[PDB]
RNA sequence: AGCCAGGAUGUUGGCUUAGAAGCAGCCAUCAUUUAAAGAAAGCGUAAUAGCUCACUGGUCGAGUCGGCCUGCGCGGAAGAU
RNA sequence: GCGGGGUGGAGCAGCCUGGUAGCUCGUCGGGCUCAUAACCCGAAGGUCGUCGGUUCAAAUCCGGCCCCCGCAACCA
């Protein structure tokens, strides 16, 4: 019974953040002039325009019609626990909590798509630890991050592959990848990236000195290879025509020389080695092929490099969480999370962490 | 009178019922409670013979999905 | 008018007609069934 | 063939959909009013709507339909004095 | 067109001549050290590119297929 009411407390609550994080007083006042420009005659007039403010009455009514029976659902099962309770019906006491379970599912359905809005949340992931500062305390605290990490894996249900482990000499490991697969294995893990600032007596210092080391962990989603396309023959323009130096009354009057044009990218290539035409031309389309995919590789290569850029420095000022072991005190800097204990924080419980920064969003 | 496929609803106490109806059936009715649906909209109701109305009923609630 | 070799009634309104010995569909209803044989 | 009537009801069958009303589909696809009226064959509407049509009645009064085998033809069919 | 190759994680042997996989580094465990390297003592790891054939039996012999190399590609 008590344990019921704590469950309808916290899908009260729930139901509140919800509310609250939608702002649903600002959804209900964006439902409502919707439908009043909806009704008005000159919303049809721009077709655009009426499809779009159509599928945004869908969604905002998807929105507030689910909170508005919710609400009533949770009153209505208040009250039907109430009477149960009072009653001593242990069918209605059972159906209850049927219903409970059901009305739980459907909020968690709910909430599960706000924590996970994002396209790739549900694809596996790509878990990068790489030492910093610290040298090798930092190598150590990067191996503490990450049995840490697999230990969370572990709790969570997913499988976890260590695609490679460079190791430190002295201790610790220098870098990391492992591969997370799982239900929405990405969503979880994604606010995980950032640096991570290690606070303690290094424990290689010959005066155990109070020292501060960091490491950077990256969490990338899994990609599936890109499908290979033919390139089409209506796209290339072919052209066949003599070679230069061409020496002979036969080579002279030959069009062995093949050259292809790429016409949406502009990219030409051309062949004249061969004797035949049919050999060039070949090997024009070889080198088309390449061309193009050389093309998309340094396209990839560019945007990878980009995200290199945009890591953050595993440096002295860029930490989105803090362990500090001597104040025995572990924070997070983005949602304000902190607790005292470390050694299950070491072990795993990340939960609390990564469950803030999801409701943050 | 009201619409007939919500007041089939209501008496299902169903809310979806007509995905893939013949490979897996969603919801079951009893033509009793049928019957009994069909008396109260005598009056919009299209005919004498009370059998006819049931029977209507019926089959419009096979082609929401549910089997009689 | 599409000049083709296969020219054929394409609705219910399409009417075959020999003209001039042509062979043309004429539709009453759809401009673009307008066909020639050719 | 035209031509004149008609060409209904539950019911917009429900879902999924953004909407889905015979006519995006999925998806069932029945019974009722009977002369007959499709849970629609096509056109059409954002959706309806609307337009047909299948079906059926009534006037006119001899053919009409669309396959099979076969003879001869027609298009497909543009080149450099 | 004519020649070569593809074998523990890496580099090389073993093929010829069918029966049997070796060396060096690397990896793992224990030592030494305050600790790491070096060093010392032990271990593990390849069913031989991929299919097929031949054979009692195939890394080995034969034939495809894939990859990699060389050459050759001329008068014209
Ligand atoms: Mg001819
Ligand atoms: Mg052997
Ligand atoms: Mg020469
Ligand atoms: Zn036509």
């Amino acid at each position: 019974i008590n344990p019921v009411n704590n469950r309808i407390q916290d899908l009260t609550e729930r139901s509140d953040v919800l509310r609250g994080y939608l702002d649903y007083d600002a959804k209900k006042e964006r439902l409502e002039e919707v439908n009043a420009e909806l009704e008005q005659p000159d919303v049809w007039n721009e077709p655009e325009r009426a499809q779009a403010l159509g599928k945004e009455r869908s969604s905002l009514e998807a929105v507030v019609d689910t909170l508005d029976q919710m609400k009533q659902g949770l009153e209505d099962v208040s009250g039907l626990l109430e009477l149960a309770v009072e009653a001593d019906d242990e069918e209605t006491f059972n159906e209850a909590v049927a219903e409970l379970d059901a009305l739980e599912e459907k909020l968690a359905q709910l909430e599960f798509r706000r924590m996970f809005s994002g396209e790739y949340d549900s694809a596996d992931c790509y878990l990068d630890i790489q030492a910093g500062s610290g040298g090798t305390e930092a190598q150590d605290w990067a191996s503490m991050l990450e049995r840490m990490y697999l230990r969370w894996a572990e709790s969570r249900g997913f499988k976890t592959e260590i695609i490679k482990e460079s190791e430190g000499e002295v201790a610790g490991i220098k870098s990391v990848t492992i591969k997370i697969s799982g239900d929405y294995a990405y969503g979880w893990l994604r606010t995980e990236t950032g640096v991570h600032r290690l606070v303690r007596k290094s424990p290689f210092d010959s005066g155990g000195r109070r020292h501060t080391s960091f490491s950077s962990a990256f969490v990338y989603p899994e990609v599936d290879d890109d499908i290979d396309i033919e390139i089409n023959p209506a796209d290339l323009r072919i052209d066949v025509y003599r070679t230069s130096g061409a020496g002979g009354q036969h080579v002279n009057r030959t069009e062995s020389a093949v050259r292809i044009t790429h016409i949406p990218t502009g990219i030409v290539t051309q062949c004249q080695n061969d004797r035949s035409q049919h050999k060039n031309k070949d090997q024009a389309m070889k080198q088309m092929k390449a061309k193009l995919y050389e093309l998309e590789m340094q396209k990839k290569n560019a945007e990878k490099q980009a995200m290199e850029d945009n890591k953050s420095d595993i440096g002295w000022g860029s930490q989105i969480r803090s362990y500090v072991l001597d104040d025995s005190r572990i924070k997070d800097l983005r949602t304000g999370v902190e607790t005292r204990n470390t050694q299950a924080v070491l072990d795993g419980s990340l939960d609390q962490f990564i469950e803030a920064s999801l409701k943050a969003g | 009178t009201p619409p007939a496929a919500v007041l089939l609803k209501k008496a299902a106490g169903i809310k979806s019922g007509s995905g893939k109806p013949n490979k897996d059936k969603v919801g079951k009715i009893s033509r009793a409670q049928l019957q009994e649906i069909a008396q109260t909209k005598a009056a919009d109701m299209t005919g004498a013979d009370i059998e006819a109305m049931t029977r209507s009923i019926e089959g419009t609630a096979r082609s929401m999905g549910l089997v009689v | 008018m599409k000049v083709r070799a296969s020219v054929k009634k394409l609705c219910r309104n399409c009417k075959i007609v020999k003209r001039d010995g042509v062979i043309r569909v004429i539709c009453s209803a759809e401009p673009k069934h307008k066909q020639r044989q050719g």
